[PDB]
Parts: structure tokens; sequence; C-alpha cells
RNA sequence: AAAGUUGCUGCAGUUAAAAAGCUCGUAGUUGGAUCUCUCUCGGCCGAAGCGUUUACUUUGAAAAAAUU
């Protein structure tokens, strides 16, 4: 059955936008997905989406550009203490420009660059490059 | 055809040089 | 006619409530009008000079006022000048239970008490005559939400020229801006 | 897909955005109530109160209306039933099927599918123990079926 | 190919698609206001019933269930609401 | 150590080592969407109940040398 909605959101980011598609149609919504795409719009990898609302679980409608190599998610979601983060990125980013960890801390979800900058740690979504 | 052994030693350098075009892409920006 | 929470009459909701009354001795709405009342009332400009009058009820008697909404909205605005009027429930925020509040919290919150569900109120009774058929939120670039409504086409022409005072009553009332449209076939 | 079985339908009711009582329907909270309590009277579960009351009466959803859901009407006013309606069908099922096996014993297609109603019935009754519906003393067994129809 | 908007689809591929695969779903089904030929009575139908509906004053045959919408009877009257 | 030949990171199982006749069937594992700090006594504050309780993250104190 359904399991992480935001990695069935992810991977039907990745594989549509590897058949370069405009846009794509990810069902159900939900607050995290839409966490996660703010924080991969804010970068330039997504450009703009737009939610559909019924009286069920939403859907999201998002305009793909043609940046993204790469969205995933960590499933469990694994705590990453402050220090652990550095192993975390040598795991995942395959080079130390671009790339980008999405964690949920306390102060919300944002990037392993503001989680460093925000001094604190939390537990792993995903990432994308 | 050919071994696998530099089919994936090929795979990784044309990524490798992927990577290198897009962070000069990115890097042309500024 | 006017009941204020705070018990507060100030010079506008006394005058509507003398514009009410005057409705009530001249009008055919006369028999419903005295069980009801309302509770208090403001001004806002908006669309850049136009004024809109909002006139806050009591919830449970909301109701009623639906079934009289288009005769008293025509004879406020037949006693008024060029002017907008709304009738919006005076709906009761919760705030979120968190771990450093008030021991007042012995019993859990009703979902309809909650933000969300007091906005999506204010929403579809802020206008009345159209039915709020669909709802889009557009995410800009920037990061700020945009609401985009989709309303009845079948009862259009009633609210048309009423859709930027709706967003100007909903932007200063919550912080959200809102978009209205109407769909060509349902 | 089915729970048990391997198929994959669709076929379902879609609701619609509009939560709203529509203008043409005449017929206010209360006249709804009193057509739920009397076709509760004439000893129906709420399936068919639902599918007279949308077929008829124009009601589309009696959530819509009356602000509740039909079960909940009924359990305010005390006409609800001890089992929940579905629960009830599956024992009649079984029931019917016990019967049968017992006029025809060489038929091992509905042996099988006894298992199967059964299972159902296990996992029903696992789940209104749970939230209280039932009683936690409550169990199914084969003899203790046809005094519960 | 490869670029057509999901926001904004046309009302006839809206009209086509399966009821729960729109893009909010909704339903196919309708209500509708029913006059028997042997009175003045209306009755409001389901358009998909299940049940035999039965008028208030005549008793006659209304709508026959079938597998999809339900049969009216041969004579009787009907206007689509909404 | 090369070694991803013990595999959490990070392996496999059509034809090469290997996935069972099929269904039902405890435990365990996993699980859709949704909800934005105050009350008293003593000098704007200190004491007190904390707010459902946790898992998580951070801080501070404290934590042999030698070795690194």
């Amino acid at each position: 059955v359904r399991m992480n909605v935001l990695a069935d959101a992810l991977k039907s980011i990745n594989n549509a936008e590897k058949r370069g598609k405009r846009q794509v149609l990810i069902r159900p919504c939900s607050k995290v997905i839409v966490r996660f795409l703010t924080v991969m719009m804010k970068h330039g990898y997504i450009g703009e989406f737009e939610i559909i609302d019924d009286h069920r679980a939403g859907k999201i409608v998002v305009n793909l550009t043609g940046r993204l190599n790469k969205c995933g998610v960590i499933s469990p979601r694994f705590d990453v203490q402050l220090k652990d983060l550095e192993k975390w990125q040598n795991n995942l980013l395959p080079s130390r420009q671009f790339g980008f960890i999405v964690l949920t801390t306390s102060a919300g979800i944002m990037d392993h660059e503001e989680a460093r900058r925000k001094h604190t740690g939390g537990k792993i979504l995903g990432f994308f490059f | 055809v050919l071994p696998k052994k530099e089919k994936m030693k090929l795979r990784r350098e044309q990524w490798l040089q992927k990577i290198e075009a897009i962070k000069l892409a990115e890097q042309k920006h500024r | 006619i006017v009941k204020p929470n705070g018990e507060k009459p100030d010079e506008f909701e006394s005058g509507i409530s003398q514009a009410l009354l005057e409705l009530e001795m001249n009008s055919d709405l006369k028999a419903q009008l005295r069980e009801l009342n309302i509770t208090a009332a403001k001004e806002i400009e908006v669309g850049g000079g136009r004024k809109a009058i909002i006139i806050f009820v009591p919830v449970p008697q909301l109701k009623s006022f639906q079934k009289i909404q288009v005769r008293l909205v025509r004879e406020l605005e037949k006693k008024f000048s060029g002017k907008h009027v709304v009738f919006i429930a005076q709906r009761r925020i919760l705030p979120k239970p968190t771990r450093k509040s008030r021991t007042k919290n012995k019993q859990k919150r009703p979902r309809s008490r909650t933000l969300t569900a007091v906005h999506d109120a204010i929403l579809e009774d802020l206008v009345f005559p159209s039915e709020i058929v669909g709802k889009r939120i557009r995410v800009k670039l920037d990061g700020s939400r945009l609401i985009k409504v989709h309303l009845d086409k079948a009862q259009q022409n009633n609210v048309e020229h009423k859709v930027e005072t709706f967003s100007g009553v909903y932007k200063k009332l919550t912080g959200k801006d809102v978009n209205f449209e109407f769909p060509e076939f349902q | 897909g089915r729970m048990h079985a391997p198929g994959k339908g669709l076929s379902q009711s879609a609701l619609p955005y509009r939560r709203s009582v529509p203008t043409w329907l005449k017929l206010t909270s209360d006249d709804v109530k009193e057509q739920i309590y009397k076709l509760a009277k004439k000893g129906l579960t709420p399936s068919q109160i639902g599918v007279i009351l949308r077929d008829s009466h124009g009601v589309a959803q009696v959530r819509f209306v009356t602000g509740n859901k039909i079960l909940r009407i009924l359990k305010s006013k005390g006409l609800a039933p001890d089992l929940p309606e579905d629960l009830y069908h599956l024992i009649k099922k079984a029931v019917a099927v016990r019967k049968h096996l017992e006029r025809n014993r060489k038929d091992k297609d509905a042996k099988f599918r006894l298992i199967l109603i059964e299972s159902r019935i296990h996992r029903l009754a696992r789940y209104y123990k749970t939230k209280r519906v039932l009683p936690p003393n409550w169990k199914y067994e084969s003899s203790t079926a046809s005094a519960l129809v | 190919p490869l670029a057509k908007d999901l926001l904004h689809p046309s009302p006839e591929e809206e009209k086509r698609k399966h009821k729960k695969k729109r893009l909010v779903q909704s339903p196919n089904s309708y209500f509708m206001d029913v006059k028997c030929p042997g009175c003045y009575k209306i009755t409001t139908v389901f358009s998909h019933a299940q049940t035999v509906v039965l008028c208030v004053g005549c008793s006659t045959v209304l709508c026959q269930p079938t597998g999809g919408k339900a049969r009216l009877t041969e004579g009787c009257s009907f206007r689509r609401k909404q």
C-alpha cells in the first residue's frame, strides 16, 4: 500500500524530469511535500508549482525547468546530529558545490547549509542535485 | 562487446564531465 | 439590534443599527429581523479608495441571515452611497495547543475552532450568493502563496463587481492574497 | 487491490466539491430525521436508509443536510443495532454457506469460501473490540451464528 | 507531445476522463424531476437509482433499476435539475 | 586491505549458487491526508502549577594519564 507520500512525489518528479516533461501532477499532497518543494524551488530547481484543492488530500502541479538531476528521499528518517551531517553529505551528494540534504529540524524544514547556519540537527528527508 | 570495467569507467568519467559542466555553468552566472 | 461582545457601541454600528431599524419599520423584512441581532461592524477602504462595510454577526443566527441576505444587501445599498456590504460571522480562533500554555485546556479543541477551518468558513461566508466550486494555491517564486477561488458561473452577474472588494476584505482581515475567477464549465 | 481477492477495481462513488445543500431541495433537517426514524422502524440498516433517501426523497448526502451521519442519528435516538451492519451481513453469509454445506458436503468451494468469510469476520471483530463498539468478551462461533440473525 | 498544461484541461477532455481520474473528481450522475402522465405531481429521482420509485398518489412505477441509469417508464416526462 | 566474497552505508536469487503448489493465517516490522504559559506572596521580577507524556535535536556542567 501507499506509505511515504514524499517518496512517491519525488519518484514521480524524478521520472517526469528524466523524460523531459514540462509539468508533473503529483498526488496526494502533504505539508511535508509542500515544504520540500518550497526548499527545492527557492534554490531554483523546479520553477513554480500550484496546489489543486479537493476535499481530500490535494494534488500539486509542478512546472519543471530542466536543472534537476536527481531528487531523492531517505527512508527511514534517520536522526542526524550536527557533526554526522558532514558524513551524510559525503555519502549523498557526489559533488561539493551543488546538492541538498533536506532536514526536518525543530526550526522547520530546510537545507543542510541553513541547518548548519542555525546550528541544529534533526531528521533527514531527502537530497537533490 | 566490451568488458564492464571500462563501461563503468566511461559512465563515471562522463558523469564527472557532466558535473564539471554544470559547476562551470553555475559559476559563469555570477 | 447590536449586542457587542465587548459591549462598547461605537457610532458606525449604532448607525447601521438605526439603518436596520428604519429598514424594519418600512420594508417587508419585519417578522424575522426582530428575532435576529448583530455583534460588531467595521469599515475598510479597498480597491484604491472604495469603501466597504463589514458586519460581524453571531454564528448560530448566521443561517437565518442567509435567508434575507440579498434583500438586506440591496436595501443597505439603497440606504448608503456607492458602497459594498458583506456579512461575515464572528468566529473564534483557538490558539494551537503547545507545551507552554495556560491550564485551561482540559478538553480537546474542536476542529472548527482551528485557524484553517475558520478561514475556510470566512472565505465561504464572504461570498454568500455565489458558491465556491474550486480552490487553487499558486506558490510564487518568492515563496508567497496566492489563493485563486472559483465561484459559480450560474449566478456570476450578481457579484461581478464585488470581487475586488472581496479580495481587499479578505486580505485586510487575514493577510492572504485571494483572486476570484469563474470557470466556463463545471 | 482487494484485501483477500487479487483484483483491483476502481468502481466507487465520487462525492462533489460542493458540500452545500442544493437550492432545489425543500426538505429540512428535521423532516430528513423523521424519514430516517420511520425507515429505521421499518427494519432497515443505514445502507438502505441512505439509498432510499437518495433515490426517492432527493437528499444526496445526509451528512450535508443534517450536519451528522446516519449511524450517529440512529445512535442518539437509540434505534441503533447492537451489531454494526457489515459484521451482521458477514455472519448471515456464514450461516447460509454453512447451511449449504450441510445440504451438500462435497462442495469444497463453499468450504474455502467459508474460511474466507470467517477470516473477514475475525478481522472485523478485532477492529470492533479495539474501538469498544463490541464488548471485549465477544466471540464468533459456528453454532452461535444462527442466534445473531 | 511532452508539453500540455495540466491545470487547465479542455472541457471535452475532462468530460471524457474517468470520474475519479479528473483533476478534481466529480460524479456523472444527477437528480431529475419526473412527472407521471397519470397525474401532475413531480418526484425527485436519482438518475442511477437502485430502488423502484413509486408515485405518492398514483402508485405507478416511475423508474426501474438497471445496470446503470434507471429506466423511466414510457410515458413519464423528466427534467434535469440545476 | 584490495573485497560491494557477509553488503547499515552497499550484494544477490528467469537462463549462472538461490523465490515456496495456492489461499487463509499470531507476534514482530511498516503505515494516507488534516489541528498557527500563567496563578499567588516577597524585591518591571523572583518562588509555584508547569503545558498530555515520550522518541528526536541543541546547550551547559562534569568526565585519568600515556597513546592518537
